[PDB]
RNA sequence: CUCGGAGCAGAACCCAACCUCCGAGCAGUACAUGCUAAGACUUCACCAGUCAAAGCGAACCUCAAUUGAUCCAAU
């Protein structure tokens, strides 16, 4: 749970929460997996150092998405 | 022949499929580039009415790109 | 050896004996007409459409519908001419062409064309997306009748809806507001179907905005069968279009295997076949009005999933087949040293018996 | 057991446009040899007679998506001349508009060396870009 | 120290290079002015006839003035 | 002997070095090629002759 | 293919002039 | 193999384990003239370990 | 070739096969394409690209060479930071 | 005495002749003529020779043969 870590500050704990609201559970509990190795220790290694790279960088197509997003914004100028 | 419906071609004029499936030949009408310069004047000297066709290549694709399935229920 | 043709050959209309005298492709764009005419054209060998083109029916769609009105082509033509007429006859419109300075009220045109040529393209679209061929396995029909809606963002701005718009959860979240000036002296029906919107098998819709026995164009007075309640497209899923549609009530019907109690929010009760309840429910009425959009997921469609619909998210992938490779042999013959990863499984290290 | 958490595990979509606007459809590649490039999902064919212009937005498999007119009442009723320079811009600003409408973002245009020097093929480009379209196809994903 | 060195020399050398860039554009650049300095005298030769052999024949007279001309002004200055 | 291969080096001391033909006629060629160390467009000089051909 | 009807579909010489 | 040999019970784990008690125990080969300077720990067997 | 010795009766390698190639212990040999290292100017990078490239050799050359060769250079051999331990091995082989 | 093209060999492939003909042992343009990589062809084996998806990194090659392995030497 990401709420209940005391160790986390608050600002790392809402920039985690709003920049990976994917992974959370609907009982507000983030997770990760990995099993691109065959050792567990090893994925539960690289696990902790992708949490640990969050923190770090939360205390720090995508031209398609965007233009389609100016467009639908240029299309929706209606008034009332 | 000539290529088409995903068929590449090779600097040696050899000819590839590009993607997973059927081959199959058949005949249709052939319109170059403006800079092939050969072709075009012949389809200008060509008389009206009448028109040259060409065998070509097409892959059928068998498959589709891929699927949508379900990575986690949470 | 040699065969017959079977049809006549091409270029068999011309002559040979005569060859100076015929003219000739002046220019490759009268070659290209020619040639993409002859093309859509069809023949009896084996050709690249039969192969890559839609396998439709020989049958006209059928489509029991609105008629066009009886306009009188004369005097229509006739005011037309008058309007041409006057036109050339306007004098700044030389120079207006003549220095390129020109320009056309879009909202007049959008007006105009949707009021006279608009439902031909719209029918185009519809068959287009395949709203038909998966509402109605085929039939078809003509939305004489303009329709509007707008999801108003706020109170300033609003989204509208047209064919074919982008449309964000966070604004379709709420009801839209609707227009489709018709008095009719009869009743309307309206309602919002997403096609792709199921899940546990195919050719299944659900239903999100549901309106029945319109009085007139005003909307709050028809009654709801089915509450409002929005999409929820997963994520990756891709997207859902999502089609209003409005049919010509005649006269009131009743709603007895349609009457749903307060929403539920249940898939099982939204779910249903269009064709039969068209088939069954619209033996009266006939479609009036069509409209569509598209929609996609969003952190409103998240918020719905955990707390409105009360269930769990789901979460789906595109996920490609896995790439060929060749069976192996003993002794491969000029292959780089890759050959090997090319098809083992684990890319670590892996020591038998040490 | 919820019969609103009952799920499949394979989500089938019956939407032929999902895919071309995921990016991942696969575009007609090939007929290198001949000169309209079939790497494409939504094209413009632009037709120049000697009495109205003509304009059609249309799906690789030879059907139509939109389309405008010169021949459309709608259009012409304000408009002097159907075939200048003006009439191609206006034509340009209404299909433009109409992608818009349609929600087609992207597209793509085969025009012939003489055709693009036309500054009224020019100024009809120039009009779609300042409507918001642009005539680009994005390259596929896979891998 | 050999990584050092090599990496500071590679550093100021490509810090310099947008310089000598430029240079080599300009150097294009007035090459190709030089090749319009001679392909407009080479353009026209001769208004009377198409000889054979007489084609570069008189042309020298004219240049050979040219150059003349070029060589007082040189040494005027 | 109307061609000559040459061989042109990085002026920045990668030490990255390539060869091409010229014609022993015309003059010294410097010409921009991409330097796999330097990754990116870099000016080389050509400095020598190997052999004719 | 010579056997096959579809024989000849190709050929231009005859149309064009020869020279 | 580590686990499989201390649950045989040829090593003995109370005292200090070396490759001398390993190839007592043989379970390893060695061959010095081979120019095998030793034995090195495989990734294998993290678990159940 | 040289199947026994003088003076101990022994088969004797051919060192230039050692100096040439290098052996699998799953029974596998590699070679460097001939051609990789002259005339590089004229060729195009395809073909540079090819001749780089290392290369399997025929079954029938691999078990000359086995023939020729003796066991000791077909052991199993355990280095230190040699990529090739993951080859010395086969997987995924049927029939 | 090698290589390429045409007929002999008419229609997927192969086919000799001190059989009949025409040629080559270069040239021209760039300097991403960069690196990597799925899948395939192969001058009837080998040696060699070939086409190339996608990707990184970038812009926005023609000709038909047009040629030469190992060792060794130079650097
Ligand atoms: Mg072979
Ligand atoms: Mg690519």
């Amino acid at each position: 749970h990401l709420a209940t870590a005391e160790w986390i500050a608050e600002p790392v704990r809402q920039k985690i929460a709003i920049t990976h609201k994917n992974k959370i559970n609907r009982l507000g509990e983030l997770i990760l997996t990995s099993e691109s190795s065959r050792y567990q220790f090893r994925n539960l290694a690289d696990c902790l150092q992708k949490i640990r790279d969050m923190i770090t960088e939360a205390s720090q197509k995508l031209h398609r998405i965007r233009i389609e997003n100016m467009n639908r914004e240029r299309l929706r100028q209606k008034r009332i | 022949w000539h290529p088409g419906a995903h068929v590449g071609v090779g600097k040696n004029k050899c000819l590839y499929a590009l993607e997973e499936g059927i081959v199959r030949y058949t005949k249709e009408v052939y319109v170059p580039h403006p800079r092939n310069t050969e072709a075009v004047d012949l389809i200008t000297r060509l008389p009206k009415g009448a028109v040259l066709y060409k065998t070509f290549v097409h892959v059928v694709p068998a498959k589709p790109e891929g699927t949508f399935k379900l990575v986690a229920m949470l | 050896r040699r065969t017959p043709p079977l049809g006549p050959m091409p270029n068999s209309d011309i002559d040979l004996s005569n060859l100076e005298r015929l003219e000739k492709y002046r220019s490759f764009d009268r070659y290209r007409r020619r040639a993409e005419q002859e093309a859509q054209a069809p023949h009896w060998w084996r050709t690249y459409r039969e192969y890559f083109g839609e396998k439709t029916d020989p049958k006209e769609k059928i489509d029991i519908g609105l008629p066009p009105p009886k306009v009188s082509r004369t005097q229509q033509l006739l005011e037309r001419k008058q309007a041409i007429q006057e036109l050339r006859a306007n004098v700044e419109e030389e120079r207006a062409a003549r220095l390129r300075t020109a320009s056309v009220p879009l909202d007049a045109v959008r007006a105009e064309w949707e009021r006279t040529c608009g439902p031909y393209h719209k029918q185009r679209l519809a068959e287009y997306y395949g709203l038909y061929r998966d509402l109605f396995h085929g039939a078809t029909f003509v939305p004489r009748v303009p329709l509007h809606v707008a999801y108003a963002v706020g109170e300033d701005d609003l989204m509208p809806v047209y064919c074919g718009n982008e449309v964000t959860p966070t604004e379709a979240a709420q009801a839209p507001e609707v227009t489709y000036e018709a008095e009719e002296g009869s009743l309307w029906t309206l309602l919002l179907t997403s096609l792709d919107g199921h899940l546990l098998e195919p050719d299944a819709e659900y239903l999100h905005w549901l309106l029945t026995n319109i009085p007139g164009n005003r909307v709050a007075e028809g009654q709801v069968t089915c509450p409002y309640l929005p999409p929820f497209p997963a994520r990756g899923s891709g997207i859902h279009r999502l089609a209003f549609l409005l049919f010509k009530q005649d006269q009131p019907i009743d709603f007895s295997e349609d009457a749903r109690p307060s929403p539920c929010y249940q898939l099982a009760q939204r779910t249903f076949r269009t064709f039969d309840f068209y088939k069954k429910h619209q033996e009266t009425m006939t479609p009036a009005g069509l409209s569509f959009f598209q929609c996609r997921w969003d952190d409103s469609v998240t918020y719905i999933f955990h707390q409105l619909l009360d269930m769990r998210e789901p979460v789906f992938e595109f996920v490609r087949p896995p790439p060929y490779h060749p069976k192996q042999k003993r002794f491969p013959h000029r292959q780089p040293l890759r050959y090997l990863d090319r098809y083992r499984d684990s890319h670590e290290p892996t020591y038998g018996i040490y | 057991p919820v019969e609103n958490e009952a799920v499949a595990p394979e989500f089938t979509n019956r939407n032929p446009r999902n895919l071309e606007l995921l990016s991942v459809a696969r575009k007609e590649r090939g007929w290198r040899t001949v000169f309209p490039s079939r790497e494409f999902w939504h094209r413009l064919r632009v037709i120049r007679t000697q009495h109205h212009v003509e304009a059609l937005v249309e799906h690789q498999n030879g059907k139509v998506v939109v389309s405008a007119s010169t021949r459309e009442w709608a259009i012409k009723k304000h408009l002097y001349s159907t075939r200048n320079v003006v009439a191609c811009e206006s034509i340009g600003r209404v299909l433009a508009q109409r992608c818009l409408e349609a929600g087609i973002n992207f597209m793509v245009y085969q025009p012939t060396p003489w055709e693009a020097a036309s500054d009224s093929m020019k100024r009809l480009q120039s009009a779609m870009t300042e409507g918001g379209v642009v005539l680009r196809e994005p390259q596929r994903i896979y891998e | 120290q050999k990584r050092r060195e090599r990496e500071q020399h590679i550093a100021e050398c490509m810090a310099k290079m947008p310089q000598m860039i430029v240079n080599w554009q300009q150097q294009q650049r007035e090459n190709w002015e030089k090749a319009q300095a001679d392909k407009e005298r080479r353009a026209r030769l001769q208004a009377e006839a198409q000889e054979l052999l007489g084609y570069q024949v008189d042309p020298r007279s004219a240049r050979f003035q040219e150059l003349l001309q070029d060589l007082e002004k040189k040494e005027r200055k | 002997s109307k061609n000559i291969l040459v061989r042109m080096v990085s002026e920045a001391g990668t030490g990255f070095c390539f060869n091409t033909k010229r014609n022993r006629l015309r003059e010294k060629l410097t010409l921009l090629h991409y330097d796999p160390v330097v990754k990116q467009r870099v000016l080389f000089v050509e400095k020598k002759k190997i052999r004719s051909l | 293919y010579k056997t096959k009807p579809t024989h000849g579909i190709g050929k231009y010489k005859h149309l064009i002039k020869a020279e | 193999r580590l686990q499989y040999l201390i649950d045989l019970g040829r090593v003995d784990p109370s005292q200090p384990i070396d490759l001398t008690q390993l190839v007592n125990g043989r379970g390893v080969t060695i061959q010095p003239l081979k120019r095998d300077y030793g034995v090195q720990l495989v990734e294998e067997g993290a678990d159940t370990f | 070739l040289t199947y026994f010795s003088a003076r101990k009766g022994k088969r004797k390698t051919v060192k230039a096969v050692i100096d040439r190639f290098l052996r699998l212990h799953c029974g596998l040999w590699v070679r460097r394409k001939a051609g990789y290292k002259k005339k590089l100017w004229k060729k195009t990078p395809a073909r540079k690209k090819r001749l780089r490239e290392f290369v399997f050799c025929n079954k029938t050359q691999s078990k000359l060479l086995d023939k020729m060769t003796t066991s000791f250079w077909k052991r199993r051999n355990w280095y230190v930071d040699d990529p090739y331990q993951k080859y010395h091995d086969r997987t995924n082989l049927k029939v």
